[PDB]
RNA sequence: AUACUUACCUUAAGAUAUCAGAGGAAAGUCCUACUGAUCAAACAUGCGCUUCCAAUAGUAGAAGGACGUUAAGCAUUUAUCAUUGAACUAGUUCAUUGAAGUCAUUGAUGCAAACUCCUUGGUCACACACACGGCGCGGAAGGCGUG
RNA sequence: AAAAAAAAAAGGUAUGUAUUAA
């Protein structure tokens, strides 16, 4: 499937579709973008799915098909609290060298924007 | 006298206080004189085990644990036992500590 | 404290124009004043007898 | 942190709650707190067994929220941008 | 008007119960000291719920209340 | 308290009696309505419960009375809704909507509109405009209604196709605004 | 403004006599007379009485954690 | 480290749930940093509102860990 | 002292992290932050089977377990492989190291003995 | 002016916000009455001349 | 701490309730940063979605089945053109974003309830909410309470016959020429 | 942007890899673009290292979706409580009074299929080549190693 | 034999008023 870098934290990751488990086992699942001290997150586009009580029985032990009832709710951000774990899903729309050249030119327009301001102000 | 008052030494001298005078000296005394000690969790079953060490919040490092559990459904009780050399232990399960004669 | 009143009901000659219970069509009205009431209707009546 | 910030930009704006409870709150928010304690108007309810009523005014405590929904066009928001040039800041 | 610090201050060295928030399970023995967090230490102890129990720690969030 | 104060008052004396001496004049009926909810003005859930059910008898006995006020309707059913149970307001709507017979333009607007906040469950919404578009959608003035329905399908839909399949319907149309579609 | 740990320092100096509900896993209810409190609302009973949720056995003197309270009512 | 901002709420007869279950109205008098709230008048609302709802007291004091939503039913 | 400053030292070794909620995970650690929060690499999670002529197991955890999507459809027993689990701290409680690592290295904190060594 | 300075303040602090507001008005029209004197006395003092 | 505010992006120096309440609602941080989200949303629309094309080897049977098919002609308009034409299909999208057809309130505008419902300051769900949305208005109507017995004949010189239907400007030769009856 | 008026407010602390040895200002501290070991980051750079990267010799197929249709699909289970009066067996129906009452019953739960539509990929080069299981150019994602 | 004084505003955000062109 996916392999995430063997010393890898969640600095590190990105923008990379993530899976979250929260205490009530229900899972939110979606692109992470910040983070906190205490650990909650904000997801992008995001999706909760949910096992019914009705479906549970079928994963108890004896190829199993379970119909998780699921539900879409953009942007949102989680609370520390409730999150268990985390796992990865997918990694991100762009590679890495892309992403260092979109980081690259952000800095070199961030300085870009500095410069212009300082100047616009000094001399007015 | 609150904690904020005091200098980085002083509470370095406040967590000795507290370890070798105080209610973890149980711990403490437990662990230099090698004696087995009985840990409830909350989850309800009990390790008998000998403590390497310890810490404020409680979180222990044992060697030689012993986890008694005991499960029940419709009044028919089984007494399970699990084996285990060496444990890392979160302070936050705990409740009752007991030191062993 | 307030009776409900059909007027329809009452000049219709038919049983309950009132009620304590509020109904569909009735119209809530002060107790006291439900003795009022009747005297303005009189005259309609005085007329269909 | 950057996830009590971006709760703090969408004051004004029709948000969604969860409350550990199990109950929804949507409405619009009027205040929030680093706290995460948010006070929201005009509100719809759901009960965690679906039976929704309407209030017009609300107040949670922060630590039974689970998530807040937010209005998606705050993504693209200032606060997200990695690489940042801030100016230097005022002597007082 | 005793505050809790110097209840337990006061109550040192002397026979308590504490109830657990539990099994409604008390402790009964004497109690030998005590933390910031008001860890306890016991001595002689007894669990009611029957047992005699030696040397007891209990931690500061499973206790209900202490009384002597 | 707020109730006793209302009742002893000349005013409600004066304009009931009216109201029950000339039932279908209908300006009695708004004056003594318009009178009864300016009393109780923080009209929120705090308002005792005696006065509640006086100004709520008196909407639902003057829709009886004038079984067409569309407006009247609406008003009682925000009333409601301002108070907290949505269950009532539903079933009010669904009250003027059968006095109607199921077509009245302003009903179905601002019902669907009230519905659109109150009820998820994606499929029983869209229900909902399906049965009020085999009654007033070919309405002259419809137009906006169908603004409605499209603006609910683009924000619920990802699939575009119910968008295409119902623009194209309304294209045939003869309403009042078809260049806006 | 009535800070609500002001309240409590009025139950102290007023001697009222005070129910006081606890977390519902527990299943008692506690009553007596709030001596003294902690900056944590842990409280000091004195008389207090344990009632299941009248037949309840009296306490004594006895430290209340803060933790498990929820309502203090006179 | 920051207080709780009620300012608006107090005075007013206000509705709180009180755990999971319980629910109580009271008009709200005094808060604090950990929100807990006193206020007066107290009654316990229950399915029957005139039946089963019983006052608890004239002044009752509520530890904010067992506030879980706040509404004022007032201006 | 923080003994958490210990599990930092445990770094690539095979582990068990027993959480709350019963399930057992067992594999490769990474690096644990002071919070405790413990991060892992090629992992698998269960969780046991109390017998007892069929008592239910923890009805959260199956629906927790199966949503990582790391079930696979033909496993028998309850069981899921994934690589890189990150585990809140809150959630740990019991930590099942190996046994052929010594202690009396490993337990000497740095700080412990500065602070002495200092005065 | 009630209605214009009643949303955004509280409605506690109304009634003494509205009395301080008619006290500043009163102050105006005293010193538009003195500067009224002055110009006075300045016109006598310009026809004495 | 200070509270950076990277929209305005001017510091304010140890940030407090009251100074970033008082800051968060002025006015210059209200255009600024309102500005600043019309940027970013018209950019969603600006962007150019530019898909990568993959392109496969044609096969021997559709370049035969397509070569006996004839070449189509392109148009392809002048820049001096395309500006323009741009220009107009935007402008066109702002319009068709704004319409929100009111006529119903139009129709209504003499009903006995019509201040009750379509005034919408005075409504109940809405009703309370607009005061507060009230601006503080620092410096320098249709009352709820109407009946039915101001207006009685709502006919006598006063209303305005309906306003006639739009039409498409592009099509707008596609009109029939003349009317069927005679008008004033 | 400048000037004036009014309002709201002001500094948690400390630190920037560790260990050991030699030197400078018996104990300790500080310091040495000093010496070694270990750790970490960035940058390069390699491995016959591992996995993946779609038909045109054809009208396809892989991954993932539909908050899509068939579809009132098929099979199941559900629609308030209290008081008074009448009849009634020894619980049932009707009428009145009060309380709350998410919508749905074309619903909800379980079961399964067909169809349709969306997003994504090197739709690269050489080759149509009887083998015992390689050593074409790149891209993506990793592991390990040296500097 | 002994002796005598001190050096200072800071600067952030918001609101209202005036100025910066045929
Ligand atoms: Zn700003």
């Amino acid at each position: 499937k996916i392999q995430v870098a063997h010393s890898s934290r969640l600095a590190n990751l990105i923008d990379y579709k993530l899976r979250v488990l929260t205490q009530d086992g229900r899972v939110y699942i979606g692109q992470l973008m910040a983070f906190d001290k205490h650990m909650n997150l904000v997801l992008n586009e995001c999706i909760e799915e949910r096992v019914p009580k009705t479906q549970l029985d079928k994963l108890r032990p004896r190829t199993l098909n379970i119909k998780v009832e699921k539900r879409v709710l953009g942007l949102t951000i989680l609370r520390g609290e409730q999150i268990l774990s985390t796992v990865v899903e997918d990694k991100p729309l762009l590679s890495k060298k892309e992403r260092l050249v979109r980081d690259k030119k952000e800095k070199k327009q961030a300085q870009k924007q500095t410069k212009l301001r300082k100047e616009k102000e000094k001399k007015p | 006298r609150p904690k904020h008052e005091l200098s980085r030494a002083e509470l370095e001298e406040l967590e000795e206080f507290e370890f070798k005078h105080g209610p973890m000296s149980l711990i403490n005394d437990a662990m230099v004189t090698r004696t087995p000690v009985i840990i409830s969790l909350r989850n309800n079953h009990k390790i008998i085990a000998r403590v390497k060490a310890f810490d404020r919040h409680c979180n222990m490092v044992l060697e030689n644990v012993k986890e008694l559990w005991t499960e029940k459904k419709g009044k028919n009780v089984i007494n399970r036992e699990r084996f285990i050399s060496k444990l890392f232990l979160r302070g936050d399960s705990v409740i009752v500590v007991l030191k062993t004669p | 404290d307030i009776v409900f009143v059909s007027p329809q009901l009452y000049l219709s000659s038919q049983e309950g124009w009132k009620s304590d219970s509020a109904k569909s069509g009735f119209i809530p009205i002060l107790k006291n004043d439900l003795q009022r009431f009747q005297d303005s209707l009189k005259h309609i009546v005085d007329a269909r007898n | 942190g950057i996830p009590v910030k971006l709760l703090n930009e969408a004051q004004g704006h029709i948000v969604s709650l969860e409350l550990t409870t199990g109950a929804t709150y949507r409405g619009k928010l009027v205040e929030s707190e680093d706290s995460m304690n948010v006070q929201l108007r005009d509100v719809i309810a759901t009960e965690p067994q679906g039976a929704v009523t309407h209030m017009d005014q609300i107040f949670v405590r922060g630590s039974q929220i689970k998530f807040i929904v937010v209005p998606d066009l705050l993504k693209n928001a200032p606060l997200f941008k990695k690489n940042s040039s801030r100016p230097m800041p005022p002597i007082r | 008007p005793v505050n809790p610090k110097p209840f337990l201050k006061g109550l040192v060295n002397h026979r308590v119960g504490v109830k657990l928030k539990f099994n409604s399970t008390e402790y009964r023995g004497t109690l030998v000291s005590t933390d910031n967090y008001f860890n306890l230490q016991l001595n002689e102890a007894e669990e009611f719920v029957h047992g005699t129990l030696g040397e007891i720690f209990i931690r500061c969030n499973n206790v209900l209340y202490i009384r002597e | 308290d707020k109730y006793t104060a209302l009742i002893h008052d000349e005013n409600f004396s004066t304009l009931t009696l009216n109201v029950s001496r000339y039932p279908k004049s209908l300006a009695y009926w708004e004056k003594l309505l318009n009178y009864i909810v300016k009393a109780s003005a923080p009209i929120c859930k705090s308002t005792e419960p005696q006065l509640l059910k006086l100004i709520r008898c008196t909407y639902s006995s003057m829709l009886n009375e004038f079984p067409y006020l569309e407006n009247y309707y609406i008003d009682f059913a925000l009333l409601e809704y301002k108070l907290g149970n949505v269950s009532m307001s539903h079933k009010i709507f669904q009250r003027g909507l059968q006095a109607f017979n199921q077509r009245s333009l302003l009903l179905w607007t601002s019902y669907l509109k009230f519905c659109n906040n109150v009820i998820s469950h994606q499929k029983q919404l869209f229900k909902k405009y399906e049965t009020a578009e085999e009654y007033v959608g070919l309405h002259f003035f419809s137009g906006e209604f169908w603004d409605l329905y499209l603006e609910q399908i683009s924000s619920r839909c990802t699939s575009s196709k119910k968008y295409w399949n119902v623009l194209r319907k309304i294209l045939e149309i003869p309403l009042h605004s078809f260049s806006k579609f | 403004m009535v800070p609500p740990i002001n309240c409590i320092f009025n139950f102290l100096q007023q001697q009222t006599p005070v129910t006081i509900w606890l977390f519902e896993q527990i299943g008692i209810r506690i009553k007596g007379k709030i001596v003294g409190f902690d900056e944590f609302m842990n409280v000091v009973i004195d008389e207090a009485v344990e009632i299941p949720v009248e037949k309840g056995t009296p306490l004594g003197k006895i430290l209340l954690k803060g933790d498990n309270i929820t309502l203090i009512t006179s | 480290v920051s207080t709780p901002e009620l300012k608006k709420y107090m005075d007013k007869k206000i509705l709180l749930n009180i755990n999971g279950s319980r629910k109580v109205a009271g008009i709200l008098r005094g808060y604090d940093i950990f929100l807990n709230v006193v206020l007066d008048d107290a009654m316990e609302i229950n399915g029957e509102d005139p039946a089963n709802n019983h006052q608890l007291g004239l002044q009752t004091v509520i530890r904010g860990n067992s506030i879980i939503s706040l509404e004022a039913l007032d201006a | 002292m923080k003994l958490v400053n210990f599990l930092k030292k445990l770094r690539n070794e095979q582990v068990t992290i027993e959480l709350k909620n019963g399930t057992t995970v067992w594999g490769t650690l990474q690096s644990v932050s002071p919070q405790m929060n413990a991060i892992l690499t090629d992992v698998k999670l269960t969780l046991p089977q109390p017998r007892l002529n069929k008592l239910n197991s923890n009805g959260i955890a199956m629906a927790s377990l199966y949503l990582t999507g790391g079930q696979q459809p033909t496993a028998s027993d309850n069981i899921a492989s994934l690589q890189y689990i990150n585990i809140r701290g809150n959630t740990i409680r019991q930590i099942i190291l190996p046994d052929s690592l010594n202690l009396d290295s490993l337990l000497v904190d740095q700080k412990q003995l500065n602070s002495l060594r200092r005065s | 002016a009630a209605a214009a300075a009643a949303a955004a303040a509280a409605a506690a602090a109304a009634a003494a916000a509205a009395a301080a507001a008619a006290a500043a008005a009163a102050a105006a029209a005293a010193a538009a009455a003195a500067a009224a004197a002055a110009a006075a006395a300045a016109a006598a003092a310009a026809a004495a001349a | 701490t200070r509270y950076y505010c990277e929209y305005c992006h001017s510091y304010l120096t140890h940030d407090t309730l009251s100074v970033r309440k008082s800051h968060l609602v002025g006015k210059n941080h209200l255009r600024i940063t309102a500005d600043y989200y019309r940027n970013k949303a018209r950019d969603i629309i600006n962007k150019h979605n530019h898909k990568r094309r993959h392109i496969g080897k044609r096969g021997r049977k559709e370049r035969e089945n397509s070569s006996q098919n004839e070449t189509l002609k392109v148009t392809c308009l002048s820049n001096k053109e395309k500006r323009h034409i741009m220009h107009v299909k935007k402008m066109n999208q702002k319009e068709l974003a704004q319409t929100s057809i009111d006529t119903l309130k139009l129709l209504y505008d003499g009903s006995p309830g019509y201040s009750k419902v379509f005034v919408d300051a005075n409504r109940f769900d809405i009703g309370d909410l607009v005061k507060a949305s009230k601006l503080p208005q620092r410096a320098n109507s249709r009352s709820r309470d109407e009946t039915c017995e101001s207006n009685p004949f709502p006919r006598l010189n006063n209303p305005k016959k309906l306003e006639p239907p739009k039409i498409l400007s592009q099509w707008s030769n596609t009109i029939p020429k003349t009317s069927i009856f005679y008008s004033v």
